[PDB]
């Protein structure tokens, strides 16, 4: 599965939007037999926590999910053809690390717990 | 104990607006779902708009539906209607009342439990 | 709207029935059939809920029933005190909820 | 009428005993069942 | 993660049911390094089992799910009070323990298969 | 869970299609303590590679799950009661065991991303 992995980094953001999957192909699989062993249970445990996050957002089973959080511009502020026409994941990456913890904290401390406890208020009716 | 008091009320020219604001005390007031109910002067009770006891989801009767939001704030025991482009046929007394729906982990409430006295809302 | 009678009256120490018609898709599918007791110049009372249940403070000569599509409301012992208007409502899914008839009058 | 009392070696699961004795170990159980009124459509 | 978890323990089960991503992100992740590596991978196949039950019950990605199961009264009889505002989950759990097994098999061997041959048949209409 | 798997092995197509949950349910869990903790690393990542492949076509969640698109008679010619009513799985894999990586990519490189482009510009309106 290693064919397009990582070809779209240089790329901007909406073009390396399109090749989510190739990069989700390649994140899943005596001393010797110990240390790598190690490694692959880490990186299982790795894609389960993402997995767990997703999931933990109504993003389960999503490459592309959207929430009802409304973007701070306090965040970011470029336009939106600034961010998916003119800079990349990783450019993007490095100007919103400082936010991450904060944006995933509204995606689940805010968000989805509450639009869970509204369908399950929703649907007693 | 439980008392419910509306203010807010007042005439109002056809196409303005007016806010409407039920103040509520003797129960605990994120406990329960919250309505709406106005009567017009010569007619019987009419339901307007309902509000879970979160404040999360609001429902309206279809004459109202894109005209009045209905608010809570669970910290200041307040509960609002904001009525925008009001029409000849809103002239009522509006009346608050607690129940009407209830979270799916506690029993049903579709009755309204309280009611308050009621705020006049004419338009003209 | 509900149907309901207007002007039904009885007499002291009798029992009158309000008789709140409803269709299908509100009375004769949810058992969530309401009745309020509205003196004039006040705002209703609730005195009945689901369809046989009373509020606690509601005496019990205030007797909830339903048949069919019909609901109705019997009181026994008429008091002098009994005397207002009485509403009916039941809910009526989740595209429209709370559906009202019209008042009945009730004088003793 | 009397007790008397001596030292005792006892075995080393005693002097970390001492230790480890407001301690306990648990599972964790995430997944339950119960009712409510919500309904799947 | 550490921080809240567990403490609705002692809370009634409907103010616990609040803090279900605090207790959900806490339970995913030389002989020294076999048997703490056996852990982790045993960590790894729980969480995994009960992934798999959620999602044989259509409740995968939730945290809070809702069926087509009736609650049965042989199961308790307890009203919704007395369960959601007067009990705690460690109580629930002890009075219900003896079902567990009853309800999974309805959860998975009579609704959701239905569910999902029922919609394979809309889905052709 | 070992009650009735592979039972439905010599069924037919259509019969053993409601068995999904048994086969679902035996899928998931000093040289002796390496080599069988590899073994159930290596299950571990099996049942994930598989699941992340459901997620990658909308099947997440699922066990049985529909799609767009269309089935080639290239692939196979049989008919819908030679395939459901009178084959079985194992017959039927043997059949298009050579098609296997053509209907995945189309699974995945054609439909669903296009479906999860599509939701997200319908999300913007
Ligand atoms: C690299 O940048 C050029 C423009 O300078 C662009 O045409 C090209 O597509 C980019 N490469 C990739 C992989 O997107
Ligand atoms: C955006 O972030 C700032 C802090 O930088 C905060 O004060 C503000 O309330 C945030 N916006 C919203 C809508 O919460
Ligand atoms: C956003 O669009 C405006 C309007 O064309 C442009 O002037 C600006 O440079 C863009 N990016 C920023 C910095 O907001
Ligand atoms: C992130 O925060 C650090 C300080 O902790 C600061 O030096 C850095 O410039 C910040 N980056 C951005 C993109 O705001
Ligand atoms: C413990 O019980 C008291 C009432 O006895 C309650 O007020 C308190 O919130 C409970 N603790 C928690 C963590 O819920
Ligand atoms: C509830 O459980 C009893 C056994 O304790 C059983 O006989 C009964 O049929 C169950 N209820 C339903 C609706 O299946
Ligand atoms: C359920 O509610 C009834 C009515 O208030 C009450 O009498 C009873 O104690 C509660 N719990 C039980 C044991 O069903
Ligand atoms: C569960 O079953 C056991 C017998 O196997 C019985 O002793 C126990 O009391 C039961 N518990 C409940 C809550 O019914
Ligand atoms: C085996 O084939 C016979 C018909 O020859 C059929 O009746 C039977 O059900 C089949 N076995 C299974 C397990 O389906
Ligand atoms: C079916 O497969 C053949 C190759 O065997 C291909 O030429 C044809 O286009 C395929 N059908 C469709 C609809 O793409
Ligand atoms: C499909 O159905 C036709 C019509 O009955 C039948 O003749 C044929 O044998 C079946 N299978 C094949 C080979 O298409
Ligand atoms: C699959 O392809 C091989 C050649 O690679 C061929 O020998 C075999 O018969 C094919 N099987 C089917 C079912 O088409």
């Amino acid at each position: 599965v290693f064919l397009g992995f990582l070809g779209a980094a240089g790329s901007t953001m909406g073009a390396a939007s399109m090749t989510l999957t190739v990069q989700a192909r390649n994140l899943l699989s005596t001393v010797w037999g110990i240390k790598q062993l190690q490694a692959r249970v880490l990186a299982v445990e790795r894609y389960l926590r993402d997995q767990q996050l997703l999931g933990i957002w109504g993003c389960s089973g999503k490459l592309i999910c959207c929430t009802n959080v409304p973007w701070n511009s306090s965040w970011s502020n470029r336009n939106l053809s600034e961010i998916w026409d003119n800079m990349t994941w990783l450019q993007w990456d490095k100007e919103i690390s400082n936010y991450t913890q904060i944006i995933y904290g509204l995606l689940e401390e805010s968000q989805n717990q509450q639009e869970k406890n509204e369908q399950d208020l929703l649907a007693l009716d | 104990e439980v008392q419910l008091v509306e203010t807010g009320g007042g005439l109002v020219q056809p196409g303005g607006s007016l806010k409407l604001s039920c103040r509520a005390s003797g129960y605990t007031f994120s406990s329960f779902a919250m309505s709406w109910v106005r009567q017009a002067p010569g007619k019987g009770l009419e339901w307007v708009s309902l509000i879970n006891d979160r404040g999360g989801l609001t429902f309206y009767v279809d004459s109202v539906k894109g005209r009045f939001t209905i608010s809570r704030d669970n910290s200041k025991n307040t509960l609002s209607l904001q009525m925008h482009s009001l029409r000849d046929g809103d002239t009522a007394v509006y009346y608050c009342a607690t129940g009407g729906m209830s979270s799916a982990l506690q029993s049903s409430k579709y009755y309204f439990d309280f009611w308050g006295q009621g705020a006049l809302v004419t338009v003209s | 709207a509900l149907t309901q009678p207007p002007s039904v009256s009885g007499s002291p120490g009798q029992s009158v029935t309000i008789s709140c018609t409803g269709t299908s898709s509100d009375i004769g599918s949810y058992n969530y059939v309401s009745w309020y007791q509205q003196h004039p110049g006040k705002a209703p009372k609730l005195m009945i809920y689901d369809v046989t249940q009373r509020p606690s403070g509601v005496s019990d000569r205030f007797s909830g029933s339903k048949s069919g599509n019909t609901a109705s409301l019997t009181i026994s012992g008429l008091q002098a005190d009994d005397e207002a208007d009485y509403y009916c409502s039941a809910y009526a899914g989740r595209q429209t909820f709370y559906i009202f008839g019209g008042g009945t009058r009730l004088t003793v | 009428t009397t007790e008397t009392f001596r030292p005792s070696g006892g075995d080393m699961r005693d002097n970390w005993r001492s230790e480890l004795y407001k301690y306990k170990v648990v599972k964790i159980e995430p997944l339950g069942v119960a009712p409510t009124r919500c309904k799947r459509r």
